[PDB]
């Protein structure tokens, strides 16, 4: 019931998902140069003179603010995350989401690109290391995240819990009520547990090699917010959304 | 507050 629970919330919550990537990855329009990257720019953001990079920066980032607002609403639906004390619920968010970010964006993902803008566009794994420096080493990890965990073949059921397991980790810095966030994660990932061998019979090393998903997910996080760092310092256009500086403000 | 604080109050 638990698990019902949160793949219901993660179903309701989230405009994208595996299956709805799969279906439409098998017509997106495909960014592939510097050309039709502007043709998708006319057609699909044609709000907006500024360099390409900073361009897609800004795409990317009003991408992260909208996933964050979905994420927010998910977690106040999991079960016991509403009853957590308020600060302790903001700290969770503010370490959880990239996390679970950049586990779900494995979805849309494929050796030769990802979806973009609400599985509208196609932007190619290529295009994206053919950028100046340092826009063309942001993405290349996440694939490399991507293609492994994909190999897992988790579907949306796993992913639901996973991402739910993320939010509710009970050492993040600066947690007031340590002792019930760890109690509510516990049973998260024993829900998690017993699915993965119910649902993935063949892997029996299933569970243990997402909890070191979870590890690599940490790090590929601290490192992305060092390249936050290199280019707020240095890109003389690319301001920080306000959210995605609060919550990047003082983690790791 | 927050703009986190926000998004988490409805
Ligand atoms: C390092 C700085 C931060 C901004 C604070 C950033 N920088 N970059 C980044 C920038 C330029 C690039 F070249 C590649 C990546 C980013 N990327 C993503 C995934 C977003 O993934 C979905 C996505 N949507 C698009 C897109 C493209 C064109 C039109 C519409 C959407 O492209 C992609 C990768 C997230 C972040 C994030 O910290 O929040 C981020």
């Amino acid at each position: 019931s638990l698990a019902k629970r949160i793949y219901e919330a993660y179903l309701k919550n989230f405009n994208m998902n595996k299956v709805k990537a799969r279906v439409i990855l098998s017509p997106p329009f495909v960014i592939h140069d510097m050309e039709t990257l502007c043709m998708a720019e006319k057609t699909l953001v044609a709000k907006l003179n500024k360099e390409a990079e900073v361009r897609i920066f800004h795409c990317c980032q009003c991408t992260s603010v909208e996933t964050v607002t979905e994420l927010t609403e998910f977690a106040k639906a999991i079960p016991g995350f509403a009853n957590l004390d308020l600060n302790d619920q903001v700290t969770l968010l503010k370490y959880g989401v990239y996390e679970a970010i950049f586990a779900m964006l494995s979805s849309v993902m494929n050796k030769d690109g990802m979806l973009v803008a609400y599985g509208n566009g196609f932007i190619t794994r290529e295009f994206l290391k053919s950028l100046r420096k340092p826009f063309c080493d942001i993405m290349e990890p996440k694939f490399d995240f991507a293609m492994k965990f994909n190999a897992l073949e988790l579907d949306d059921s796993d992913i639901s819990l996973f991402v739910a397991a993320i939010i509710c980790c009970g050492d993040r810095p600066g947690l007031l009520n340590v002792g019930h966030i760890e109690k509510m994660q516990e049973g998260i990932v024993h829900v998690l547990r017993l699915h993965l061998q119910s649902n993935h019979p063949d892997d029996i090393f299933l569970f243990p090699k997402l909890l070191q998903k979870m590890a690599d997910l940490r790090q590929l996080v601290t490192e992305h917010a060092q390249l936050v760092q290199i280019i707020k310092k240095t890109e003389s256009d690319a301001a920080l959304h306000p959210l995605l500086q609060e919550i990047y403000r003082d983690m790791y | 507050p927050s703009l986190l604080k926000k998004l988490l109050l409805a």
